[PDB]
């Protein structure tokens, strides 16, 4: 085989290309648009939906749908024509020829795995593919093989601890919060500042302020008491329309609601707390490494000052007796490719496909038993 | 004691420091020039041989078709000793998974033979020993295999895996 | 001249090396674990079972299991592997190129030491081979000649009282108690002060702990009463995770079963009473050296107090005439491996060997033939 294409099925976006390389040869928001509007002036071939960098920049008259809510995959016609874009109109690549590689979020239902395979086997006729969760793209990426990796997307934030060359399924725990809901909250609290944002272009455009504005909050009270006397914390921001704009605390008062998800009205701990739990319902030794390896991924981990946070609430939790160290590498964003990438030129890799020839009996089925 | 390789009389045959780029009939991926499939080749011949060749304790070496021979010889001692009480499926997956593992090469410290291979010439030579190595261990495993269960499924032959105990020339990878 | 290897297979640990060296170059525990996760993890070579000091440190995901039950074996194809083990990552000599030296306990099956020959012959292959007691190397590693051995390792504790050469077969008293039921006990009682220790792991971190925080009280009623005012008794121990223990009465009420067997439920005398009964056992005239000879031996006497407690008792049971001695040499740990190698490197035990053409032609009969 010449190749073989990786396809980082992302919550919010999409990361796609060839194995043994690191360079993403296509990243674009996993969007589909349908326009709003009568459209009067006529010519040119006005199709009937946009996707990709194209619905991006034609957002102003239409209407953004994600197909994917929480790492689960509901519009599933939206979600083959974005499939058939990235084959055809992003890599310009046959797929009918080449083995690929989809990426999966951890406890997901099976019915979307069978539904997603089946769909890329019949629709695109391809060999073989492999679905596995990214959390193990993640600790390839750090080049490490032990430690628990926090993978924070778009949809899903999910923890998996991996001891050396074994995981444990039952410490496996996911959490519905991440970055959508984050800037849902942001575009929320934006409105106390008197700003109006709701329609979806509206929404692109708060989930570009929070990508090139927001930071973590180091202490959270002490941020406040300075935030008081609100002087130097004050930024500001343009808007495409062209007035401008200015965001005071609400700068880190957003991503904040990762370790306070109470924020948002959930129940459940904050990212720090449920990582510390999931370690200790790790067994009694094998928690050396998982203090010491803290893998973190995915772009939501990439707020200027998550690190050292999420550093002293570990070490504040955890006894003092040993040290706990983060691992973030700088190329945080695309990890999970690279350990796909990784994983897809390993010689050992080469004979745990699922083919078209042993799907032609099996089914759609042979899936949860050949990848788990 | 003086069974050798058919293929010691060769001429004009490439080779790698002092092992012979023999040919290989095989449809893995490889340097190995396609032999002809009416013949009796390197790896059918190794494993038809193995049987009485491991009985013998002392080898006399005649040429570098000789240190494939040995090769084949010790890989297939070490098959016999894996594959012992598996089935048919487990035996391909754990057999090619044992043979693509990053093994040790003449000139290497891990190597047990150094003294009778010698060293690659050239990084460029040690790259196409290590292709050639892979593709022979790789299409000799597949056709043990293929032999071993020529009666049944489910079991390895008992009489085929009785020598996997037999340690032959005390020396092997 | 004429080394042999010297394999004392005791039941906690595995103490091996040559005929004649000082102290035994190979010492690691018997435990034989596979791992219990699925590992989708893939690369690296992991391994189907880790034998010794690798099990020991993979421990964290491993399912470790003894492959021999108060020295009795149950596991033979796990202890066929210990061995492979211990002739060639361990000690790094051929089998068939020197003879080895076994011991087993007093009183064992028989079919236990038939089979040990057997695959010790018909699998390794080894020229000549011996099964001795652990007392009588014991009393070679004493340097004396009379005296009562009492022996307790971590499977079983059993006492040989030995005259001038000649050795009483009706006088061997056999008690099931040892360091693993110890062990087990202190699990159990540490549950009642809070901490809960369950699975294999951390039955392996409650041995560490009584490997360094436990000792036998000179008197036990006493010192149960002053722990009432727990200034001086209790100490804390660092958890492998980094939580600290504190164990009080706890340090001393685990080892006193040994004294007390009814603490585990069990109707018989503890150590101190059976050596008596024992002695009273043999004729009237040999009790008196046997009284002033008392040769403490295995791994559990090595408890920080134990031989001032035993001469006590057997002080207050025995006659008050004679004296009553007791021998606690400081490397007692290592006495049955160091009477082995003393008694391989002797000119008059070549004749006693069991030669691999008289094993052929004799079967596996021959070391009930000649070894007792
Ligand atoms: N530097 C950054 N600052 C703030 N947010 C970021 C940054 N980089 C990425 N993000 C957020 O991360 C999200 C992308 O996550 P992604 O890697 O697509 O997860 P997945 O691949 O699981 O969908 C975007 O919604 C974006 O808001
Ligand atoms: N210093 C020590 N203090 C307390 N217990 C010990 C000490 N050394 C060894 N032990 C106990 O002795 C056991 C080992 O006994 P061992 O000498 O291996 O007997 P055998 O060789 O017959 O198995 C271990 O289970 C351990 O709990
Ligand atoms: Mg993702
Ligand atoms: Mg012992």
């Amino acid at each position: 085989e010449t190749t073989a294409l990786v396809c980082d099925n992302g919550s919010g976006l999409v990361k796609a290309g060839f194995a043994g390389d690191d360079a993403p040869r296509a990243v674009f928001p996993s969007i589909v648009g349908r326009p709003r509007h009568q459209g009067v002036m006529v010519g040119m071939g006005q199709k009937d939906s946009y996707v990709g960098d194209e619905a991006q920049s034609k957002r102003g008259i239409l209407t953004l749908k994600y197909p994917i809510e929480h790492g689960i995959i509901t519009n599933w016609d939206d979600m083959e024509k974005i499939w058939h874009h990235t084959f055809y109109n992003e890599l310009r690549v046959a797929p009918e020829e080449h083995p690929t590689l989809l990426t999966e979020a951890p406890l997901n239902p099976k019915a979307n795995r069978e539904k997603m395979t089946q769909i890329m086997f019949e629709t695109f006729n391809v060999p073989a593919m492999y679905v596995a969760i990214q959390a193990v793209l993640s600790l390839y990426a750090s080049g490490r093989t032990t430690g628990i990796v926090l993978d924070s997307g778009d949809g899903v934030t999910h923890n998996v601890p991996i001891y050396e060359g074994y995981a444990l399924p039952h410490a496996i725990m996911r959490l519905d919060l991440a970055g959508r809901d984050l800037t849902d909250y942001l575009m929320k609290i934006l409105t106390e500042r008197g700003y109006s944002f709701v329609t979806t272009a509206e929404r692109e455009i708060v989930r570009d302020i929070k990508e090139k504005l927001c930071y973590v909050a180091l202490d959270f009270e002490n941020e406040m008491a300075t935030a008081a006397s609100s002087s130097s914390l004050e930024k500001s921001y343009e808007l495409p329309d062209g007035q401008v704009i200015t965001i005071g605390n609400e700068r880190f008062r957003c991503p904040e609601t990762l370790f306070q998800p109470s924020f948002i009205g959930m129940e459940s701990a904050g990212i720090h707390e449920t990582t510390y739990n999931s370690i200790m319902k790790c067994d009694i030794d094998i928690r050396k490494d998982l203090y010491a390896n803290n893998v973190m991924s995915g772009g939501t981990t990439m707020y200027p000052g998550i690190a050292d946070r999420m550093q002293k609430e570990i070490t504040a939790l955890a006894p003092s007796t040993m040290k706990i160290k983060i691992i973030a590498p700088p190329e945080r964003k695309y990890s999970v490719w690279i350990g796909g990438s990784i994983l897809a030129s390993l010689s050992t890799f080469q004979q745990m496909w699922i083919t078209k020839q042993e799907y032609d009996e099996a089914g759609p089925s042979i899936v949860h038993r050949k990848c788990f | 004691p003086a069974y050798h390789s058919s293929f010691l009389s060769l001429t004009d045959v490439p080779t790698t420091g002092n092992i012979a780029m023999l040919p290989l009939k095989t449809k893995f991926r490889g340097p190995a020039y396609p032999a002809d499939e009416s013949q009796m080749d390197i790896i059918d011949e190794c494993i038809g041989l193995f049987r009485a060749n491991c009985f013998f304790r002392n080898f006399e070496i005649k040429g570098p078709a000789d240190r494939t021979l040995i090769y084949g010889t010790l890989f297939i001692s070490e098959c016999l000793g894996r594959v012992n009480g598996l089935n048919y499926r487990d035996a391909e997956r754990q057999l090619n998974s044992l043979a693509l593992e990053n093994f040790s090469i003449p000139g290497s410290a891990g190597f047990p033979l150094n003294a009778l291979y010698a060293p690659p010439l050239s990084p460029q030579d040690a790259e196409i020993m290590r292709t050639y190595l892979t593709q022979f261990r790789q299409e000799l495993a597949y056709r043990l295999l293929s032999h071993v269960y020529a009666t049944e499924k489910d079991h390895p032959s008992k009489w085929w895996t009785c020598f996997s105990k037999r340690r032959f020339m005390n020396k092997a990878l």
